[PDB]
């Protein structure tokens, strides 16, 4: 049980530390390629599908 | 608004109807009888009339409600005899001079005389508030939790108006609320259809029992609140009792009795019965029919209250589990609202499936088994309320192989077995230990373990050694009982105990039938004890004769079990059980040695 | 367009006759919700359509139609497993979304790429009534015959769990150099009966093992049928593109079928046999005849079907269609559950007649398959000496029946009596099932080659 | 006994917590995934107002939006239904619409396009129109959140491959 | 030219058709799907697609071929696995990379791809030719040239041009025929449509030994060159392990499986099994599949290739018995044939008779069984073939009155049972005597007598024993064995022993050994021995005990002889069981004094 009172303070340290890195890159690769897609979706639209 | 086109039956089309939904309350002709329609050719809407088409031209005029057919959840359903698609029987009597609703008689489903007094809540003009979240209540009980009003489900908004406290009826606004402009005005009742399940918070598996206060029921294999249960059928002569004397002893906040299509004896039973019968837990003002809200329908009814009949029930069932408390549906019987919908079958033309009832049969049961459970009610601070359905399912073909019983047992897990011989000699109620289980035991063993009771060992062991006692009955039969060892004859012995208190009882007497769950655990206690200690001194140099004198008093006392009080100075812990134990103990000291 | 009627999950639409075959239609009722159906029949300027949600409520010319004007497909990703999902193709629970890298049609021939090749990998269930007797290979086909006495969901999730130990035991064996996946959908159950499952799955192991799809009994039987096939696509993905194993659990079939029997009876459409459909042979099919091996063959679907009886019989239609098109018949017993064995499965009916693709050889014995046929038919012999038991008395039965009835007595209390978490590896279940064969004498263990029963006793 | 019950029951709430962890990192990164897709869409739109609201650049697109769904129409009067920026102009530009689409269908030329009195939102709507049959049964959004939302369907895939491929 | 008028379920309805035949083939839309027209409303004409439909458009195009549903009879038929719309399966696996037919597929009847070492006839320049006859050979197998190029029935003239020696492709021309000018060049394919059967000479008497190498059909009830057969059973009927065994040991020199919507597993196992097994007759690279063509179709895969796999079959036997070849049919099964008809009857709206199935069933399976039997070779060479069919169905639930079993048994002049019971002791297929009976049976052993065997005695008492077996063993059952004689003891052992040694055909080790008629004979000596040595030794005063134990190890030997592969002295007389009837003569001796 001690490994389940302790692993309540570990029910947020290991899930955030799961996605530390994860979050900032996913973040920073849609900045990159934000602009890059925009330009695609515009053309989709102003083209007659 | 539409014109007659056909009236061929029961059965009346119309034209010109635009807008017309697919469960669409209409009121047909000059009359205004109830109709709904269920189904729509082009311009032309099919409507079923639930009530007589004659008199009715064609070129009537058809007057659509504006909405679909709908039922009111809120303040006064309790102490009131209804519809099966909710409509006052008591009210008709008043006006007139029928028990029966007659053609071209309709009436508002919640009655507008009555007056009841609305408390404000938590809340107050300018919150924001959600959809159940509890704006008052009304209080006009005190044997029982009562009708606290909820804002209606799937509605959201600011509140303009908050009535204060004051009388106010049912019929008049109590509330507006600004959710673009002004939403509409809600009364004290809402409306809700009843081919539509309400939401709750969250829907959870049952695991929470209470007061059934029939021995046998808690005993054989345990009842649970929020459970699926099939109790075969009889046609009144075996039926009607178990319904009677589970509404009376069962001490659960609610129970809402359904008759979907009775015999008519049955009906009549139940309603003069409840104010004339005393709760067990004390109180007066009509005691069980304070507690209790009826929907009671003979075959005699319309074919579509029959079908509607427990789909009202179950939305009723439902309002007060968001409520917080816990309902009983006691539902009878599921063969006779399966006959309700093979007979609008045929009228529609719809081909069914096996049988003669339709293949809408095993989607309805499944459905219907769902609203039923264990639910955290909606509302703020939350509670538990609980709905549990038993429904019985009787003969439809003369035989328990027909579609509607081998739908509901497979949905369903449990079944307790009514033994029929013992029924026609008037021990109600008597489950038969072959026939019967319960697929909830493990779950619940484990909660009454964790309350108080030794619960599990007790249960587990009174199936075991019934079991066993048929297959030790046959070798006296065929070898004979001197042969046999006195530990063989013991298990039997036991048995015999075991059935005669908990099995045969008497819903004629209350201290033969009303006992809690901790006094029928305490009794169960002491039968099992006994049996290993009979067994233990036996081996160590006794014989049946010699034992049976030995434990005189103890044995005698458990034969007297059921006859004692509910209570001794708790009604949860009855001193004499705790004492006997002891009497007990000193008694194998003497007996063996 | 605009709705012109509605008769019951059939809806008349007037409309114009751009559409095609299962194209999406998406129908605005006047409270603004919208809900997804798919036409099944287009004619000229009109339209029958079947709606999955709901089934009233439908009006006229405050009514509206809007064409989506893609025929239906499942947006399938291969990120699914721990996801939780609804079976309607998307999550109405909120659980994390379901994404696309494919959209693959249900039809029953996307891009199809199935066996030419048959099961030759056994998998195991631990249980040794299961695999020895019956056997299960990476493309098996097992029904789950199950009774309303029987607690169906019990077994279905008993089968699953442990299932997922002994699987990574057989990869170390080189049995398999592949991932594991579940694909678990429930389809029109009870909520009591979804919750259960969940429950079940989390304590073996966990639920990032499993996906789930979750349908409820009170949504109709039109999302009820197009429910499994949401649980084909995610298989068949797995398999193709990312060669894993997929074992598919598919509760409850019987659920499935019925659903068939209300769109044929709210129809015009005739029905067959005891009130099931004449098409029901094709709408079975479907999902049957997307198992096997997947290309590149180290993927798989493999199939274990959940079919609840309702009446107990085996003239009924669905246990007999059934059982034609599988490849095996798992038979679960009433009077073994009362009797106090867990599982209670009765091995007399179980049978596979494709029982040499469904064993193992290359990692299980050779001599598996051999004592599997012995002791049925030892079992079967035990079973025609009890019910000759209960007659004559034992006041005439032979010396070679009693050794039978002895046997049968010894077969069912130890062999199929299991713990609930014990799992039994295939090797340590033939030292068991030689335990039972080692009380007959080697003339009675004649049909046997003499070259086996010498080997080992 | 009961201890073999007490020591599975902490063994639980154990892997209970290793699954609770896992869920929050599959919550965290698709809640992410998809905050990042709705920035996406959400700059398209803002890009395609300003688009729309300088006119003249707004010209040819309308006018295929129109002849577009005039195909799918089949019918030889639409009734338009748009902004009250947009019917001025529509105005301007009928007869090279109904150029363009007998040049494009070979069923008739369309007879008329209907400047209705009743609109589009303009805090509902962007931009674009909703081009309507003759009795207003089945329409085609071509409105830019409508358009988006569909192209959204299969720009996710898309997406999909050349951002995580 | 067709344009789409309506898609109701499966079922198309095109305007805009002057004509088309019945069952003529189209390519509907622009998916290409495979269809025929059923029937024609008006100008509108019903045509069935039935490739899977999820996307099909309204007003797409619809593109007549102009000639029915109909095969390529040419070369590569053999060693080339096709479905039952005659798409090769092989070529789709390479272009399509969907292994199965995907929707929307159009690949031609036949490979195109492989080229054909084609040397000319008896028939050159300047003589008459007809159809049927021998114009040249195409060399396929490693043994033999297996596709004998025919001039097609309804063709003739004389030959104005012979193609020379030499490799050819198959749309190439390399035959010119002179009738009224140029009738039309030939190519080294020829078309027929499948619903006209092709034309014999005559029909010839059905008396020559089908050698089929399983224990269990040749000792009971043999079936016949020329036969009809019904076999009935369901799943753990071995009917997938009889086809294996049936293909590999088969005297035929072609064998033609049709797959009626099968596991696919099924399908895949039994293709890796040909070339990895090896031939009785022997067999170089790919040994049985030199002799075996596949038609195999999945239980979802088109309708239309389910409904024409025993039409697509029938036509390959008929042209392989034109050929000069003893062809063995095999359909598994014709229930699944059934089904197919049973959705059609429904799309259609044409009414069904019982069962939900339509009338139209019987002429159906009427047609294709007479369409088989012994005949003389249309052509002018003259040869002699069979077409022998042997055709799988499967009861409903062990209903054997269900329409489709009825037919066929009515049909056929040959049955063949299937016991569930029996199979569940693993003794499949399982075959008795009062649920089977064999027409051919009294021609049969006289022809088998001549070749060597004594089997015409020995089957008559052999008949006899099953017989009373199954008699005495219902006194067993009820009364118990109490009530036996001692001969009837006799004939219960013997009884086990039958049942176990030729019915099952699982294995302990091994599968079963190629057994012949010759093997079988031996076996039917040995257990014939036993029962009447016993009998007269029992008669003549003796211990059942003692006779029973004393047999012994004979028993062990004759279960186990089919493991051991055949010739072990001779093929005719083992040397195994020349030995036994030794040992019984010395035991009746011991017994009698």
């Amino acid at each position: 049980e001690q490994k389940n009172a302790g692993g309540v303070g570990e029910l947020e340290k290991k899930a955030e530390a799961g996605v530390q890195g994860e979050l900032a890159e996913i973040k920073k690769i849609a900045e990159k390629k934000k602009d890059d897609v925009v330009k695609i979706l515009i053309e989709t639209v102003i083209k007659p599908s | 608004y539409g014109a007659i086109y056909s009236v061929s039956g029961p059965v009346v089309i119309a034209e010109n109807m635009i807008g017309c939904a697919m469960y669409e309350l209409v009121k047909v002709g000059h009359d205004n009888l109830v109709g709904e329609v269920i189904r729509i050719d082009g311009d032309k809407a099919t409507i079923q009339v639930y009530e007589e088409t004659a008199g009715l031209t064609v070129g009537d005029p058809v007057l659509r409600t504006g909405k679909p057919l709908s039922v009111e959840l809120g303040p006064g359903l309790m102490e009131t005899i209804y519809d099966g698609i909710q409509r006052p029987l008591k009210a008709i009597k008043e006006e007139s001079q029928s028990i029966y609703i007659p053609r071209g008689i309709d009436t508002p489903a919640l009655d507008r005389t009555i007056k009841w007094q609305f408390t404000p809540g938590k809340f107050q003009v300018g919150d924001h508030i959600s959809g159940g979240d509890i704006y008052g209540s009304v209080f006009e009980n005190s044997l029982i939790s009562s009708h606290k009003i909820l804002l209606p489900p799937r509605s959201r908004g600011t509140i303009t108006w908050i009535a204060p406290a004051g009388e106010y009826t049912l019929d008049e606004k109590i509330l507006e609320v600004e959710f673009d402009g002004k939403k509409s005005d809600f009364t004290l009742y809402h409306t809700w259809p009843v081919r539509v399940p309400r939401p709750v918070t969250e829907k959870l598996s049952a695991d929470y029992p209470l007061l059934t206060g029939q021995r046998v029921l808690d005993a054989l294999f345990p009842c649970v609140q929020g459970g699926t249960t099939c109790i075969p059928g009889a046609f009144g002569c075996g039926k009607t009792v178990i319904s009677q004397s589970l509404s009376k002893y069962s001490n659960s906040d609610a129970i809402i009795y359904v008759g979907c299509g009775e015999r008519g004896n049955e009906m009549a039973e139940v309603l003069m019965e409840f104010p004339e019968l005393y709760t067990e837990m004390s109180g007066t003002k009509e005691p069980i029919m304070k507690r209790t809200t009826l929907v009671a329908n003979t075959s005699n009814m319309p074919v579509a209250a029959r079908e509607a009949s427990i789909y009202t029930g179950i939305t009723l069932a439902e309002y007060f589990r968001d409520q917080g408390k816990n309902v009983s549906m006691i539902a009878d019987s599921s063969s006779r609202w399966a006959e309700a919908l093979r007979e609008i079958s045929g009228r529609l033309g719809e081909m069914p499936a096996d049988q003669g009832f339709p293949a809408y049969l095993g989607a309805k049961l499944a459905s219907f088994y769902e609203r039923a459970g264990k639910a955290v009610a909606l509302g703020s601070p939350d509670r538990t309320g609980s709905v549990s359905i038993v429904a019985a399912v009787s003969p439809a073909g003369g035989d328990f192989s027909d579609p509607v019983t081998t739908a509901t047992l497979g949905i369903t897990q449990v079944f307790w077995g009514l033994d029929k011989k013992l029924a026609q000699r008037k021990h109600f109620p008597s489950i038969n230990t072959s026939v019967s289980y319960s697929k909830y035991t493990n779950v619940l063993n484990k909660f009454y373990d964790s309350n108080y009771p030794e619960f599990p060992v007790l249960r587990d062991r009174m199936k075991e050694i019934l079991s066993n006692a048929e297959e030790l009955e046959q070798v006296v039969q065929l070898v004979g009982k001197s042969a046999l060892s006195d530990s063989d004859k013991i298990t039997l012995d036991v048995a015999t105990l075991i059935k005669e208190d908990f099995l045969q009882q008497n819903g004629y007497s209350t201290y033969d039938a009303f006992c809690p769950i901790w006094k029928t655990f305490d009794m169960m206690r002491a039968f099992i004890s006994y049996h290993d200690e009979a067994q233990k001194a036996v081996a160590n140099g006794a014989n049946w004769s010699k034992l049976a004198d030995s434990t005189g008093d103890v044995k005698h006392a458990v034969s007297s079990s059921k006859f004692f009080e509910p209570s001794r100075g708790e009604k949860e812990v009855h001193g004499e059980f705790e004492k006997l134990l002891s009497t007990m103990q000193e008694r194998f000291a003497e007996s063996t040695d | 367009n605009t709705v012109s009627g509605v008769n019951g999950p059939l809806v008349i639409l007037e409309k114009v006759k751009f559409p095609r075959y299962n194209e999406i239609v998406n129908l605005t009722l006047p409270d603004g919700t919208v809900r997804q159906g798919q036409v099944l029949e287009i004619r000229g300027d009109r339209a029958i359509v079947q709606v999955f949600e709901g089934t009233s409520g439908i009006d006229v010319k405050k009514t509206t139609v809007e064409f989506t004007g893609e025929s239906l497909r499942i947006p399938v990703s291969e990120d699914m497993l721990g996801r939780i999902f609804d079976g309607s193709g998307r999550p109405i629970d909120n659980g994390p979304k379901v994404f696309a890298e494919d959209y693959l049609d249900i039809n029953g021939s996307p891009i199809n790429p199935y066996a030419r090749i048959y099961p030759e990998e056994m998998i195991s269930t631990g249980v040794s009534a299961i695999d020895t007797m019956n056997s299960i290979a990476r493309g098996q086909k097992i029904p789950i015959f199950s009774a309303s006495g029987l607690p169906h969901n019990e077994i279905a999730a008993q089968i699953c769990r442990q299932a997922g130990l002994v699987r990574p035991t057989k990869d170390v064996h080189d049995g398999h150099e592949e991932n594991f996946s579940i694909v678990f959908a429930a389809m029109g159950v009870n909520l009591e009966t979804a919750r259960f499952f969940k429950q079940d799955f989390e304590e073996n192991g966990s639920l990032e093992r499993t996906s789930l799809f979750l349908n409820l009994a009170n949504d109709p039987t039109i999302e009820r049928i197009i429910t499994p096939r949401l649980a084909l696509t995610t298989a068949e993905y797995l398999a193709y593109q990312t060669e894993r194993h997929v074992l598919t659990i598919l509760t409850d079939m019987s659920s499935y079928a019925d659903a068939l029997r209300e769109v044929s009876a709210a129809r015009e459409e005739v029905p067959g046999r005891r009130g099931y459909p004449g098409y029901m042979y094709t709408d079975l099919s479907t999902i049957y005849e997307r198992a096997g091996r997947v290309e590149g063959r180290n993927g798989s679907i493999t199939q274990i079907p959940i079919l609840t009886m309702p009446n107990d019989d085996i003239t009924h239609p669905i246990p007999d269609l059934t059982g034609y098109i599988t490849e095996g018949q798992i038979f679960v017993d009433r009077q073994l559950h009362n009797k106090g064995i867990y599982p209670p499965i009765n091995v007399l009916p179980s049978l596979s007649r494709l029982m040499k693709s469904a064993i193992g050889e290359g990692m299980t014995r050779k001599d598996h398959g051999d004592v599997s046929n012995q002791l049925y038919a030892k079992y079967a012999i035990g079973k025609d000496a009890a019910a000759m038991k209960a007659v004559v008395g034992e006041e005439a039965l032979s010396i070679e029946d009693k050794l039978s009835l002895e046997f049968l007595e010894k077969f069912e209390k130890t062999f199929i009596t299991q713990g609930a978490y014990e799992d039994r590896t295939v090797f340590e279940s033939l030292d068991q099932a030689w335990s039972l064969l080692r009380i007959y004498p080697k003339e009675m263990l004649n049909r046997i080659s003499p070259k086996i029963l010498d080997e080992f006793y | 006994g009961n201890f073999k019950s007490k020591l599975k029951k902490a063994m639980l709430s154990q892997q209970i917590t290793k699954s609770t962890i896992a869920n929050k990192m599959r919550l965290k990164v698709l809640s992410a995934r998809e905050q990042s897709l709705d920035g996406i869409f959400e700059e398209t739109k803002e890009k395609l107002s300003g688009i729309a609201n300088n006119r003249d650049e707004y010209k040819p697109i309308l006018q295929s939006l129109i002849v577009e769904a005039l195909l799918k129409l089949l019918e030889p009067k639409a009734i338009v239904k748009a902004l009250e920026r947009d019917v001025d102009l529509i105005e301007s530009m009928k007869d090279d619409i109904m150029r363009e689409y007998g040049e494009k269908a070979q069923r008739a030329p369309l007879e008329e396009i209907v400047i209705s009195n009743d609109y589009l939102n303009k805090d509902l709507v962007s931009g674009g129109v909703v081009v309507s049959n003759a009795s207003d049964k089945i329409e085609i959004n071509n409105t830019l959140e409508e358009r988006l939302k569909l192209l959204s369907e299969e720009a996710l895939p898309a997406i999909r491959l050349e951002l995580y491929g």
